[PDB]
């Protein structure tokens, strides 16, 4: 199957796109206020032949300008000059298509070429460009150098890293990074040939000798496990720290990475690592260091090997104080043998002795992201990593979002934070080249 | 945005047809 192409959707009225600014992560998101609505550009001439006089060895192509109707995403809307309607107006995936700042092809020494549509308006086109882009805004000539320098991931092929167990995630196993599309990346668990997509800003990630330093359950090859053992050594494939995402410094702790913040027993709410469509109770099972603590999802059958506990770090944005899902009128997950019905944290916390986190232990600041209800984009499903979808904003809820997977029920939601990682801007797929899953047929 | 808000520069640009060059007074962010 083709991947999908957003082309129908842009084509109708009141088509409603996140900006690249709100994905901080997306390439482009930095420098992406130099865009705007009415600006000029030079851009790909379509509508014309051999009327530009191309020499053996020179790139056959020719340019016009345009302005700049409309932008969705990484989509826009362009219009060429002198056009007296939008009968040629056409979209383009701005980062993939050759759209240059006007002045571009004079340093190349080629001509602007009219579309022969129009070509017969002026013998000249001086006064007519000259009365239409004076005084009008055009690209910054380094605007693709900035581009381009976004596209590059942190990691390289090769590197071994610590992450998260999906056959059994209270533990990290030993893993390389084998592929990489759009700064996502597949990562083959040693002596064995499974693995996993994740952004390389997720959050199950970890750099050599993390869980040993942290505390964490880890699986890896015997000389591997030895070497971590002694400290600490380094080696060439290593990934190191300064590689990974955090929104929290080693050094905000002590040395020993002491914490007395989240304690054992304590409850609290959480999505469900296993079903990301759930936000259910949660209990802190055990404390690590550095912030890091393993959780239980209440709503499990009962396990006392521990091998379905989850790590989340202490300010990540998928753990929430109790009371989070009633307070924001969100149907949660009862815990294993209660009922919707039958369930109150007040009744909850009574039968079981035990006390919920204060609202002090948790970090959840609330940007202006931007996100509205309605808003389309493309979407990781976090059940399949290897699939990107198109998606629509179901709720805001705080710096939470609810994302609805378009052609499909309701019951595919996904719980993600504003800033996540597996979220992208409509066209992120054309610019990185990965698949686009649509709307099932 | 600019110019009301952030940076931005006038910037000269050269333009190119087959019936003769000229130039035009533009701007951009930066």
């Amino acid at each position: 199957t083709h991947s999908y192409d957003w082309l129908p959707r842009l084509s109708k009225e009141n088509f409603n796109a996140a900006p690249v600014t709100c994905f901080p992560h997306a390439p482009g998101c930095e420098v992406w206020d130099n865009l705007g609505v009415g600006m000029k550009v030079e851009v790909e001439n379509t509508d014309c032949d051999s009327i530009e006089v191309i020499q053996p060895g020179q790139t056959p192509t020719s340019f016009w300008v345009a302005t700049i109707l409309e932008i969705k995403g990484y989509k826009a809307l362009m219009s060429y000059e002198g056009f007296d309607t939008d009968s040629h107006d056409f979209w383009v995936n701005l980062c993939n298509a050759e759209v240059h700042s006007v002045g571009w092809c004079a340093t190349r020494g080629k001509p602007l070429i009219p579309p022969r549509t129009i070509e017969h308006k002026y013998k000249d086109w001086k006064d007519f460009l000259v009365g239409r882009l004076s005084g009008a805004r055009t690209l910054p000539s380094n605007f693709y150098n900035k581009i381009n320098d976004s596209l590059q991931s942190r990691f390289r092929l090769g590197l071994n890293l610590e992450c998260v167990d999906k056959d059994r995630i209270s533990q990290v196993r030993l893993a390389t990074v084998t592929k990489i599309v759009g700064k996502r990346l597949f990562l083959r668990y040693f002596d064995s040939d499974d693995g996993f997509w994740c952004h390389e800003d997720s959050p199950i990630i970890h750099p050599v000798g993390w869980a040993t330093t942290v505390g964490h359950n880890l699986a890896a090859p015997q000389d591997y496990l030895e070497r971590m053992l002694a400290g600490i050594e380094v080696h060439e494939d290593d990934a190191t720290i300064e590689l990974f995402k955090m929104n929290f410094t080693f050094d905000e702790y002590y040395s020993d990475g002491k914490t007395n913040s989240f304690v054992e027993g304590m409850k609290l709410e959480a999505v469900d690592p296993l079903n990301l469509s759930s936000i259910c109770p949660a209990t802190v099972m055990a404390v690590l260091k550095f912030g890091y603590m393993m959780i239980r999802i209440d709503s499990y059958q009962p396990d006392a090997s521990g091998s379905d506990w989850f790590c989340y770090h202490e300010k990540s944005p998928c753990i929430f104080p109790a009371g989070f899902c009633s307070v924001n009128n969100i149907s949660v997950t009862p815990p294993n043998g209660y009922d919707s019905r039958t369930f109150t944290w007040e009744g909850y916390l009574r039968d079981t002795g035990a006390v919920a986190a204060g609202q002090h232990l948790f970090h959840r600041i609330i940007p202006d992201h931007g996100f509205e209800v309605g808003m389309s984009l493309e979407c990781a499903d976090l059940m399949d990593p290897r699939l990107v979808c198109v998606a629509t904003v179901a709720r805001v809820v705080g710096r939470l979002l609810k994302v609805h997977f378009d052609g499909w029920t309701d019951e595919y939601d996904q719980w993600l934070d504003c800033e996540s990682a597996d979220i992208y801007p409509v066209g992120w797929c054309v610019l990185v080249n990965h698949k686009l899953e649509g709307p099932p047929r | 945005a600019g110019m009301a808000s952030r940076r931005w520069e006038q910037k000269l640009v050269h333009i190119k047809t087959m019936e003769g060059e000229f130039s035009v007074t533009m701007w951009a962010s930066g």
